[PDB]
């Protein structure tokens, strides 16, 4: 990925105005009821088998909370993304197993909070610019997959 | 497929929010053109393609007008939009690659427009319901 | 959707190559494994999961028995293949992007044996069939 | 893209092998029959709205036989591919149109046409290989779109 000044602007300012405590907890459970599937990951979490529980754990906010933070070492360093996720790939793959397709789909719960959240000020060019370093992440999360 | 529970919810939900359909359109249209280029080709016989087109809006009712009268077909989408899949596989020659886009941007304009009813079980029945939607307009292409 | 022209295609084609069922599944699953080693995990459990394996070969008769059990319910693939949903979505929760990986390895294994046979208008009909039998065992997951 | 010596080994003997003037034809061929909607940058081809039609197109041949040497750019030094196909993408892209999710179809027909080729011979590994130059090649045609 090659980026431009004004895509550099919108991502820090996305990120600089994030309450990650809000959208992380929100984008994993959207995630886990959009695509139930994904919940076999987190089966220890405790007390999910509904959407007010999904929704209500203090387990899976915590956890979607550390997912949004994931996303601060490829931001801090766009050019880099590739090699920044190394190691988590490969715990994702190998310790977790978990099926690469997902990655697209939590990343498209992220974006569908985050449209929740910013309203009208998420433009076209604004989701543009956010949906790329999202893919730009999804594909370095699958890059240690065989 | 759509079980009961998803077509209830289908309907409660464009109940809620297909007063603003028109807008809701436009801005899925205009979000589709901008964010995924290679959709623009398929617009450029119209005289504006650019951000603010009169002709993206005029458009933009128009899709969410199919989208309405899927909900009517809800119970079958494969007959309901029939005519509609042979307009985009014949007549326009559209890729079918594209209807996912186009969900994905309506879910977007929802999102943004209504926060509050479009919860995560609005989500899931509503995104089961468009891949119903897109599977129906793909019925003339192959 | 499947057209009458797409179940008759799939019930020649079958009633040609059936003989081999237990060959094509064992092929099959022997390359999703090697190919696609993602998979492998959901196999683990078997006490030998390499080449050559005879779980592997077992399992490959019962895969192919559900494509014959899938021909038999072209008409209604979503009623006839809801018990083999249920078991992958509930009792054995294999992630639904893997479908489409079983299916393209049983159309290469079919190409490798079959070459008269699987024309390019039997390969249409039969990745239509494909698609729905994905769909159908999707049924389940949410 | 990362190889092993077996793998350029294994890609290199498919290469050294392929009847181009076969696979090219019947490759394109199948990828019209099974995904037709690709049929709409050829149909300046000549006669095209059937199978019999599309298999023996002279023109449609030809252009099979184009395509499969075009990887062989690829093929030939399997460490660059990304920068290989520039050129080739941003024609398909800006000059043709062709929407990027038909190279991943193209891709599977002249997989399954030259496992119908090879028979026995396209063993697990030898499908690996091949499956995996194709996807790099199919990844730097999309390299140029926006
Ligand atoms: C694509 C966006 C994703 C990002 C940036 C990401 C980020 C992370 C982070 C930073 C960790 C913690 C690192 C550690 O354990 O040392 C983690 C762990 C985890 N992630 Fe992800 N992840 C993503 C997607 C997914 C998805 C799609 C799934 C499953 C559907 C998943 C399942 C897990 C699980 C099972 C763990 C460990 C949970 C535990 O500790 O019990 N992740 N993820
Ligand atoms: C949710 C999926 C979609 C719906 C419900 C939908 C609906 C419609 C409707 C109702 C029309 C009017 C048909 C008429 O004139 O009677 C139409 C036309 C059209 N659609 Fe779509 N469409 C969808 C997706 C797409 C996509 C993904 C594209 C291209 C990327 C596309 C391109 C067009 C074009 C080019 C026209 C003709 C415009 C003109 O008349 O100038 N459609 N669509
Ligand atoms: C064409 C699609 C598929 C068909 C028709 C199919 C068919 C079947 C059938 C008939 C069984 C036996 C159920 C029983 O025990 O009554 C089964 C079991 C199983 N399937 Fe599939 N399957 C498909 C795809 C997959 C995929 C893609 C995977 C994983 C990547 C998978 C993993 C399994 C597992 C793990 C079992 C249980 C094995 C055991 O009992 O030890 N299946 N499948
Ligand atoms: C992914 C594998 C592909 C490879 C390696 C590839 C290769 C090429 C080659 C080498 C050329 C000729 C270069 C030139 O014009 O100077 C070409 C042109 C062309 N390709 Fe592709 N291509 C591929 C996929 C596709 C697909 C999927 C489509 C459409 C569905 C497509 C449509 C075309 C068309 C329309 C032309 C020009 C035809 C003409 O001259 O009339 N290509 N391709």
């Amino acid at each position: 990925v090659e980026w431009t000044d004004k895509e550099r602007s919108i991502i820090s300012d996305i990120f600089s105005h994030m309450d990650y405590d809000d959208i992380g907890p929100k984008a994993l459970s959207r995630c886990l009821v959009v695509y139930p599937w994904t919940q076999r990951y987190f089966s220890g979490f405790g007390n999910l088998y509904n959407a007010e529980g999904i929704m209500s754990n203090a387990n899976v906010a915590a956890h979607g909370i550390k997912v949004l933070h994931g996303l601060d070492r490829g931001m801090k360093n766009m050019d880099n993304i590739a090699d920044a996720y190394t190691d988590l790939s490969t715990l994702h793959s190998e310790k977790l197993h978990v099926d690469p397709d997902n990655f697209k789909l939590l990343s498209d719960c992220i974006t569908i909070v985050l449209a929740a959240k910013m309203g009208h000020a998420f433009t076209a060019e604004t989701q543009g610019a956010f949906q790329k370093f999202l893919a730009a992440v999804v594909s370095a999360l699958g890059k240690q997959y065989h | 497929s759509l079980s009961d529970k998803d077509k209830a919810a289908v309907r409660a939900l464009w109940s809620k929010i297909g007063k603003s359909s028109d807008a809701i359109g436009n801005d899925a249209l205009s979000r589709m053109i901008v964010v995924y280029p290679q959709t623009k080709i398929y617009f450029s016989h119209w005289p504006d393609v650019t951000p603010g087109s009169p002709n993206i809006k005029a458009h933009g009712k128009k899709v969410m007008g199919g989208i309405a009268l899927a909900v009517s077909k809800i119970d079958d989408l494969k007959t309901g939009l029939m005519e509609l899949s042979e307009q985009h596989a014949y007549k326009l020659r559209v890729d079918p690659s594209n209807f996912k886009i186009l969900n994905h941007c309506i879910l977007v304009v929802i999102s943004t427009m209504f926060p509050k009813e479009f919860t995560p079980e609005a989500h899931v029945s509503l995104d089961k319901f468009l891949s119903g939607v897109a599977l129906a307009l793909a019925e003339r292409y192959r």
